[PDB]
DNA sequence: TGCCGGAAACGGACGCGTACAGGCCGTATAATGGGAGCTGTCACGGATGCA
DNA sequence: TGCATCCGTGAGTCGAGGGTAATAACGGCCTGTACGCGTCCGTTTCCGGCA
C-alpha cells in the first residue's frame, strides 16, 4: 500500500517492519517443518493402490502449505486437528 | 529444474565423474540431494579479507574464553558457598564433599562444552580457509553455518543445477593440457587414471 | 512413466512458484531425478 | 413404358429452455517418522574403498 | 600397494497361450456443452395426364 505515492518511511521503521515480514516467512517455513511428521504419517496409509508412497508425502505437504496459510489461533483449537482435514 | 542423464552417472565407468574428477558415490551424492557441493570460490576476496577475518575469529575466540573464565568465577562463588554451607554445620565427612565433587564435575562438563565449541569453530574456519571448486560439504549444519558467516567468496549448491554450474565453469582445453602432462610425467595407478 | 515425469515437474512447479522450505523443494526435485532416471533406465540404480 | 416436370417427405443449419458434467471450495476434539521382501548361476572384467 | 566387495552381462531352438487389494461426502455455484421441435435444400416416390 504504501509503496506507491508514499513516503520516504524513517530507516528504523523501516528496517524493523522488513525484519517482521522476514520473521513471518520463517516462522512459517519452521512451522511446515515441523508439521511434516503429520503428513506422513496421515499420508503412510494411503499407498498400495496407483500413487507412490513419496507423490503421497508431497501432495500431503501441499495440503500442508494450504492448511497453515488458512490456519488460524483465535479459535483455540490445536493446529493438528485443522491440519488434518486439510491434509486429507 | 534440470535433471542429469543416468547414463553419464551410472554405468561400468562413469562419464561424469571421468570429466569431473569426481568419485562416483560423490557424484550420487551431489545429484541425489545428500551433499552440498562448492560450485565456485573467489581468491582475491579471500586474500585481501584472510586478515580481518582472522581477526574477527580471534575476537570471536576472545569472547568464548571471555565467557569461559565468567564461568569459572561464577562456579568459584558457587563452590565458596558450598564451602561455608558445609564447613558450618554438621555433616558427614563424605557429605561435605559430595557437593564440591558434584560441582567440579559440573565444572568439568562445562569446560568441555565450551572445549567443544572452540573445535567446531576451529573447524569451521580451517575447512573455509581450505574451501575449494569440487569439493563436498557433508552436514549440512556445518554447511549452514558456513554460508551464513560467509556468504560472499563463494558460491555453492547441490544437484542437477550445481552439476550444470560445475560444467560450465570447465575448461577442456587446460584440463586437456594437465592430463596429457600427467600422462607423460607420473607412473602407476595415476598414469593409469589419467589416460 | 510419462505420466510420472509431467505429473512430478508440474508439482515442482507449483511448489517452487508457491514458496515452499528447501526439504520440500529438494524433496521434489530429487523425486523428478528419480523418475527421469526410471523412464530412461528403470532398474539401473535402487528398487526397479 | 418410359419420360418430364414439378411436387411430397427426410434431413443440414439452428434461438431456446433445460439437463448435467465437471470443477472448485470447504469442512474444527485428537491424531505427529513405511512395510517389506528378500538373499539355489557362473565366469569374466573392472572399478572402488580401505588396510 | 594388495585384498575384498560389489556390480553388470549373458546363459536356444520351434507350438501351447489373451481380463488384478485396501473409502467421510456432501451444499453453492457456475460456466460450458448439448439437444429436442420446426422450415429451410435436396432426394425418393407421387400421381395427373399422356404418348
Amino acid at each position: 500500500e504504501l509503496s506507491e505515492r508514499g513516503e520516504k518511511l524513517p530507516a528504523a521503521q523501516r528496517r524493523d517492519m522488513m525484519w517482521i515480514c522476514r520473521d513471518g516467512d520463517r516462522a512459517k517455513n519452521h512451522l511446515l517443518e515441523a508439521n511434516l511428521r503429520l503428513v506422513v504419517s496421515l499420508a503412510k496409509r494411503y499407498t498400495g493402490r496407483g500413487m507412490a508412497f513419496l507423490d503421497l508425502i508431497q501432495e500431503g505437504n501441499l495440503g500442508l502449505i494450504r492448511a497453515v496459510e488458512k490456519f488460524d489461533y483465535t479459535k483455540g483449537y490445536k493446529f493438528s486437528t485443522y491440519a488434518t482435514w486439510w491434509i486429507r | 529444474a534440470p535433471v542429469t542423464h543416468i547414463w553419464y552417472f551410472k554405468g561400468v565407468p562413469s562419464r561424469l565423474g571421468y570429466l569431473l574428477d569426481l568419485a562416483p558415490k560423490d557424484l550420487e551424492k551431489i545429484i541425489y540431494f545428500a551433499a552440498y557441493v562448492i560450485t565456485s570460490v573467489d581468491e582475491e576476496m579471500r586474500h585481501n579479507e584472510l586478515s580481518t577475518l582472522e581477526a574477527e575469529m580471534a575476537v570471536e575466540r576472545k569472547a568464548v574464553e571471555d565467557q569461559r573464565d565468567g564461568e569459572l568465577e561464577a562456579r568459584a562463588q558457587k563452590l565458596e558457598a558450598d564451602l561455608a554451607e558445609l564447613e558450618a554445620e554438621g555433616a558427614k565427612a563424605d557429605a561435605r564433599r559430595k557437593v564440591r565433587d558434584g560441582g567440579e564435575r559440573e565444572m568439568r562438563q562445562i569446560r568441555d562444552r565450551a572445549q567443544r565449541e572452540l573445535d567446531r569453530l576451529e573447524d569451521i574456519w580451517s575447512t573455509f580457509t581450505k574451501l575449494a571448486p569440487k569439493q563436498l560439504i557433508v552436514d549440512e549444519n556445518l554447511y549452514r553455518e558456513l554460508v551464513d558467516r560467509y556468504g560472499e567468496y563463494f558460491t555453492g549448491a547441490m544437484g542437477a543445477e550445481s552439476i550444470q554450474k560445475l560444467i560450465e565453469n570447465f575448461d577442456i582445453d587446460a584440463e586437456a593440457e594437465s592430463l596429457r602432462d600427467v600422462i607423460r610425467n607420473g607412473k602407476g595407478q595415476k598414469k593409469l587414471r589419467a589416460l | 512413466l510419462y505420466r510420472r515425469v509431467i505429473n512430478r515437474n508440474n508439482r515442482l512447479k507449483r511448489l517452487i512458484d508457491l514458496g515452499a522450505p528447501e526439504i520440500i523443494v529438494n524433496n521434489e526435485k530429487r523425486m523428478l531425478q528419480e523418475s527421469v532416471d526410471a523412464l530412461f533406465d528403470n532398474g539401473r540404480r535402487g528398487r526397479p
